[PDB]
């Protein structure tokens, strides 16, 4: 429950520079 | 403490740690964990969905919620329920639908008044808002996702409210909805963590904006071609966003508006801090979404007042809170990404044209048609131009 | 314990821990993790993919498994090859494509007859079962999904069998597909954790639904409108799902079985329990997907019969299980969000009109030249009309 | 240790670990965090975004790069600072878009020309590569992802460097960007954790490719009917991927090339191992994107020769190294998916087509006007030949 | 291994009440 | 930020074998 949103966060993060 | 009711007729009540949340024009959503008891037993053993709950927050906040969803786990000689549930005034509007295709021009009375056809509830403006036109109605939609829409073209925002009168709910729609707040905030005070975020991959100093070309042209920019661009512009540069392509719009008070809208929606922060209720002292601080707050953090060089966007509420007994959780001006990065990554598996999956081998064989198929016609169309027209 | 063998000849042995995974209609696969050993080493070193695997479950069950997916990890002094695998019933019909583009009416017989050509499996239906057709073959796509597109239409379910015959399996199609199993379930006697799930968001009383109308005209609500209905409806109310709204067909006995299929699939509930197996006690309750089951949980107010759905066995060594894990009824909440999901991800990128900066310029382009040629053809028909 | 100046002038130094990315063709990007103290105050308490930060690796490695993301963190009675940054050689491309819409044949210097319009950098091919022709311009799209096209058109991979001269980028294109290195790698000296993954689930021995029908034909298979095969086939035997459906390519020349292209890109290996960086001792492996490597690892049967594609480094003060992380090969099976999860759910969101209640109406009510207008076409072709 | 669960789950509850 | 990556890697193991 208390889990989800530092993946989410960190993958929210990743979605800053990942394109071409 | 939770007063819940069969959708006909008596109440019952039972206690339970509830989990509240609402947004500003997002629809509100509750989850609570029931669980057996020598108490709450003729319930608990007899809840079918669409049960109807209300009375939290004690004798006030008489906001009637829906259960939609609902879990039921065996612990040791006992069972628990969690579940979920959502407002009527929200729900309620995704019981019906419209299949008349609204199509055409539209005034916003007229529109918010024909989705409100049965529903009982009530719309109004307060500002003066300009007219526009929706191309194709959702004649398989929901009342809702077309309010969605009409707030998108016209109310940019809008709050709900049970007003003193029996089954209404007047929806104030409104640019930026917003109350003044006697309360506040600072670090030492109310605020634990304060988590300031920044995010800027997809902003703006100038950006360009073509709205009038009619809709067989696309590119010979008729139509209003214009850049504007923000203060900040000056020192940061030369950098532009997607420019305003799509638009039917002809005048150009129109095509600056949206277009600084484009910007400064764009330089995004997102304060997620946390909030701790005092109860003994400094009660006059219920968070609500769509308030101002002017909050101070000492030590970051942060003394601007601001607008709640999500609150997060729990409640576990005697409607006693024990702490809060908010969000301010955008909801947050991460909800974004989540709602982005929820829409593209929902859209994807109500699809049928979708085949995971080989994909693009449904859409060539149809543009390949499309050029094709065309073709026959070129012939059509030289054969025609020939009589 | 696990016969594997290349594609070419002999086979080989080898002790393994591993994880079996079984749906109804969905492709089955399994998972195990071989470790180097002064045993194995000439098949550990030597293994390339699609590796043919079988006699799981031991001198029976010899259901043939292929290996696509190879992990090589260093451990100490020794290495790890953690591995996957997939059906030969589904992989075989993963290898072979059809570029002839079926099209039009289609009985079923012939469907998965031209499907089942040179794969050398068969197929066979059971009750009768209508026709239907198919409007653009998959000339750019597997065996596989073009049968997913056919048990859509047609054969709503099935199940495969290796029968006694080699290099055979029958593909009894059927809807629904079930056979009476002699075992049993208890929240006491077989079932530790018992997660009933009751998942109710996209759900239905009564459903409008539009099928016969041509292709061309798309709401001109000819083609036997109709709202049906179901039984529980009359105490929860008014309110209904996505109507029927795309159908070309023509008779009113399928628009209230689609219908009314469109209706209870909808109120949802997923049993994702455990069962924990007893060897010395209760052996004769190896579980298998698509079959018959009748669960009892005291204290839970349950006693109904399900079926399979999902199923998940795990094997050391000796084929001796350890534990199960199943699901009812629908496979999960779960495992359909991250189907929707992967779909998402799968479909896109497998396109090539995307284009993150700005999207909508491949689709808005399209349309805008949908709408230019239909002036074009507006303009031909004024001038037609003329001569 | 890290010198960041503002937009305009001058610049101030800073201490802190830094987390750099770097790929061969992809955005490279670092991250690090920031903390208040007695220095850095005048900085950190005064950043804007697109600060621009460069002497990293010390005084060398002159790459200049630019925040975009900025967190503000409380932690004690002192504030954190984390951020992203991204290169200027990528950034100053996502500054500048292209209106003019590229149409038609392109040779690869004039359109790799067009784009660096502005812009100042620079760009040169090493070998000679043909020519195509680019359907769309994307009047409404980046510099960078139109670069993007023409890399997956025509060079294959690049490299930018920083040349000895100011204001100076020169991208190296080129198909399979690599240098050779001195250094080496093994699992004793150099290699802690070596994971090899082989990835096959979308793979193929032999192919099929259709490539020069004209646009509106789409399947009567005019245009270099062919079926291609790799070496390994006659050993797996008959499987095939997604045919070469789409092309308008004359020539057959190109149709081997690409078709083994996509037969040898999916008999896919990842090797994501760790590195461990010696100063004391070999101090001469600063590993870097595409350049060739030799890794051997014992007991694992394996001594050939790689590239890498993805490296990761740390650097806290003084601009020593802690670890590095590197993937060779294909980047991972992990980031293929998180890319295609990202651009799903970023190319949806930006559409406005989608309503998650009940889609396809968007997508069902073009496909009908097409077959719509294509019926009023027939029409108006008996009509004019009837004349 | 155990963990997927955990946060797929979170995301299935997550997924009511998203969207206006 | 350690975390996100296991639960990634699974979910591209999980990516096989999902779909008839």
């Amino acid at each position: 429950d208390a889990l989800t949103s530092i993946v989410n966060g960190r993958n929210a993060k990743r979605n800053s520079e990942y394109y071409l | 403490t939770i007063t819940i009711k069969p959708p006909k007729g008596n109440g019952a009540p039972v206690p339970v740690e509830t989990t509240l949340v609402k947004k500003v024009n997002a629809d509100g959503v509750l989850t609570f964990d029931i669980l057996e008891n020598k108490y709450t037993y003729e319930v608990i053993n007899a809840i079918g969905k669409r049960w109807i709950v209300s009375h939290v927050e004690g004798e006030n906040d008489k906001k009637e919620y829906v259960i939609t969803v609902i879990d039921r786990k065996s612990e040791g000689d006992r069972q628990l329920v969690e579940c979920t549930a959502r407002e009527i005034p929200i729900d309620k509007l995704m019981i019906d639908r419209i299949y008349v295709n609204v199509t055409g021009s539209f005034t916003v009375e007229r529109y918010f008044n024909i989705v409100f056809q049965g529903t009982g509830m009530l719309f109004e403006v307060e500002g003066k808002v300009k007219s526009s036109k929706f191309e194709n109605g959702g004649e398989g939609d929901t009342r809702l996702e077309m309010f969605k829409k009409g707030l998108e073209h016209f109310g940019l925002e809008y709050k709900i409210t049970y007003d003193k009168k029996k089954d209404r709910y007047k929806f104030v729609l409104t640019p930026f909805a917003n109350q003044k707040a006697s309360y506040f905030i600072s670090d030492e005070v109310n605020a634990n963590a304060i988590k300031l975020e920044e995010d800027a991959s997809d902003f703006a100093t100038f950006i360009r904006g073509y709205g009038n070309y009619s809709g067989e042209e696309t590119f010979e920019h008729a139509g209003l071609v214009m850049e504007a661009r923000s203060a900040l512009a000056e020192i940061y540069g030369d950098i532009h966003a997607e420019p305003f392509k799509d638009g039917k719009v002809t005048d150009q008070e129109t095509m600056d508006k949206e277009l600084q809208s484009r910007l400064k929606k764009s330089l995004k922060q997102s304060l997620s801090l946390d909030f701790l209720v005092l109860r003994e002292s400094y009660p006059e601080a219920d968070p609500q979404p769509g308030d101002i707050v002017q909050i101070k953090s000492t030590k970051l060089g942060l003394n601007d007042l601001v607008r709640i966007v999500q609150v997060k509420t729990i409640r576990g007994i005697n409607n006693v809170i024990v702490k809060q959780d908010v969000t301010l001006g955008e909801f947050n990065r991460e909800q974004r990404y989540m709602k982005k990554v929820n829409t593209a598996a929902n859209y994807v999956s109500g699809l049928n044209d979708v085949n995971l081998s080989n994909p693009s064989k449904a859409a060539e198929n149809l543009k390949s048609k499309v050029a094709s016609i065309a073709k026959s169309t070129l012939d059509l027209m030289s054969r025609t131009d020939l009589i």
